[PDB]
């Protein structure tokens, strides 16, 4: 059990809880696959096949956007995610604002950079990347930045140990809980991220202002900047989530 | 009124055992694999892949399945190094602290293609 | 002068009007730029010098979103647009409906192959696009798809000669009219289209449901699909376009 | 304040004579333009070509804005045909039918530029 | 005759059938063989060093987890594996027909271990 | 002291300067010289085969299509250069500062002459 659940007595905090989420994600994956063939017409194909091998969508999720459906279907890294673990269900993580969805996403290019024993040749990868809003509205919600459980925020906030904050997404899980919302652990300016527990939560039917971005990741920085609007980068040093020179990691 | 021109005449229907060999060598060729390297991860003979350019991969195969969890090793590589084929070609050949060792000895076996695949697909935004 | 807009008799027929738009437009150009340089803080200043060197945007478009206000800055082609003459102010041109939209595109996607004498040599372009969608309300409207205007049809919709339908826009512009629909020519549904001559026709001042495309393009057809989402191509021949053998152009 | 001081230690201010400098240089590279060809686009001999690199390009110049077309020429190419270079090459030494003649011809005079770029600015879809 | 890697683990994958009411066509889809290669298997064996004995062996180990887990209750694991789950996205032995599914179920047993 | 092909553009961009009412600034925005090469322009000449020199044969049409479209009345020419402009993106002259509005005014005037 989770000792942050039984403490704060979780059952009686629960509540309805709305809200907006920002989410940013990769494109380019169909991209990926128009290189390999030579037609749209093939890479349709190919894109159908690619789809038979990957995991299940749960049957909650399948009449989702394709956008929103995703997260439920993967399981996470094997490490597990803050709140879920690699035999649970996967959550759907978000952020509340978009400057901590950049922050998050920043910090998981240093994850894909830093796991290579030896870094990226040419130090620079320059990708593409398109963020998303959507409407969530749960009849179950739980606040973890509020007074109740914000006294566990370290133990919550921790930036390489998942076992409290993992224990304490069972709990919730097994009360009930549809979704909730939680102090971020990389975002420098303390925003807040919510996590879905069921693909019920969305209220809309399509993901909103879907905009694309350019993302520059180096050994110092990962930098975002819109790809279709003038504009100028938003710049995450590595400085804002390395603890002794490491990234840290569970 | 006209629509037919192009409803017809220029659309084709692909074989999709043609479709999925012809990606799977050209994922071999843009991650600079071998065919041996190929062949280790797949579960064939250098002489089997020779029949994919005549015959095919069928998909209803193990081996076909394999190929796709291969493709879709170079498809998520691809978006998470923007396409920087020398970037997405270190990653597969370098020591990798994240997974048990340098991700293509992995997926030499079905175990370790799977670790690899499920990593590259959970550190992906869309997770 | 329009002696169309005379028979007619146009201004009695000038009303108010509402709608919608789908428009389909490049994207890269911000991606071109990253690659002449080396960090997103130098692209950013680089798209600042190279936005000096555009000719200026009229001064009512300025307030107006990126996608919106560029097509009131830039010249047409220099044998005109349909509507509208070199020398003339650039009209913002879009579709009704999608699939109008994609074969105006389609069709403008054979011009640039067809004006090399030599086809490219890759035998096959593909290309990034991306779709935008926007309400439009004028007090001062024109459908020249309705009875009265449709009786020119087979000159205002004519495939290869602007004479008469850019007279009947110099036409409308100096009546007042601030924008108008008409039956678009190389649709294949027989959609219309819509021109706006003023900034002031947009309803908002953002563009909505931002859909990124694939596009490619041979000397045999023109192929769109979502980049984001799972789906078939949409599939536009030549032939929607060809006369007699060869593409025509005014 | 974390972010604010991890963003001073970091923060570039590059200079816009050097920007220019060195994309217009990259822009000649990827077109596959001679150290002539691009002189006679922009105005200048080979000498203050390679003195580019010491100096920069200066932007409020004429120079700078032959070469400001010159990059928003590329930039225009890249976006119509997919960032594929050769056919970008292939575009500006080619005849063609809607422009006087070989655009990179037309782009050694200014008359010329202007006509190329107006082209590729209008024939794009954003207009 | 002298033990053989190729024999061992045709006894191995053959008793996991047994005990886990397999039939031939389902454990044909879950390594990837055809019904008749699964008769041979007894008489000369299963190639260790291939795709279809990786996964024959990812299946022995599915079923290692699930007669720890069960306590050997024969009946418990056979309706384990055709009962949809919970937590699971479906019924463990359709997602064990998938390359990637099989490797999922053998690491959703380890952890409720 | 006999013709070149330097010294009659000179003198052709030195009379439009004088009939337009240029400034010597204004003059060397267009063209894309210092204020000390338009003085040398009189002992010597303006090279043709520049990019000033075409710059300058530019300018110079636009005093053509100027001197066609208001029949020689130099106060309307002068006017329209400096008059905010419904049809252009703003004012001629301004426009004549930059390549590409230099262009845009010529064709604007080509077209309406």
């Amino acid at each position: 059990p989770s000792e942050i659940w039984r403490q704060c007595k979780g059952e009686r905090h629960i509540r309805p809880l709305q809200g907006r989420l920002v989410r940013l994600v990769e494109s380019q994956e169909q991209v990926a696959t128009l290189q390999l063939v030579d037609t749209l017409e093939e890479q349709a194909l190919l894109e159908e096949l690619l789809e038979s091998s990957k995991p299940p969508v749960p049957a909650d999720a399948e009449p989702l956007h394709y956008l929103l459906k995703t997260p439920f279907r993967y399981p996470p890294l094997r490490w597990g995610s803050r709140f879920g673990r690699r035999h649970e269900p996967s959550l759907f993580y978000a952020a509340l604002k978009l400057e901590t969805a950049m922050a998050e996403s920043a910090y998981y290019r240093c994850v894909l950079w830093s796991g290579m024993v030896v870094p990226p040749p040419s130090g620079r990868i320059l990708s593409e990347h398109a963020s998303f809003e959507a409407g969530w509205k749960v009849e179950r919600g739980i606040r973890l930045q509020a007074p109740p459980f914000s006294d566990h925020e370290a133990a919550l906030t921790d930036i390489a140990d998942y076992r409290a904050p993992q224990e304490l997404g069972s709990a919730m899980r097994s009360a009930g809980v549809q979704a909730f919302e939680y102090r971020s652990a990389r975002c420098p300016e303390r925003g807040c991220n919510v996590a879905l527990f069921t693909p019920a939560a969305f209220t809309e039917k399509r993901p909103r202002n879907l905009t694309p971005w350019l993302c520059e990741t180096t050994a110092g920085y990962v930098a975002f900047k819109p790809a279709h609007v003038p504009g100028s980068p938003k710049i995450f040093s590595w400085e804002l989530f390395l603890v002794d020179g490491k990234l840290p990691h569970p | 009124d006209l629509n037919w021109i192009s409803s017809a005449l220029i659309k084709e229907r692909p074989s999709a055992d043609a479709v999925l060999a012809k990606a799977v060598l050209a994922a071999r060729e843009q991650l600079g694999l071998t065919q041996l390297e190929l062949a280790g991860i797949v579960g064939v003979d250098r002489s089997a892949i020779s029949r994919w350019k005549t015959q095919g991969l069928r998909v209803d195969s193990k081996t076909g399945e394999l190929a796709l969890l291969l493709v879709r090793v170079y498809r998520a590589l691809y978006a998470l190094f923007g396409g920087q084929q020398e970037d997405m070609r270190h990653f597969l050949r370098t020591p990798n602290h994240h997974l048990a060792g340098e991700p293509l000895a992995l997926m030499g076996q079905v175990q370790g293609l799977v670790h690899v695949l499920e990593y590259l697909d959970a550190i992906r935004g869309k997770v």
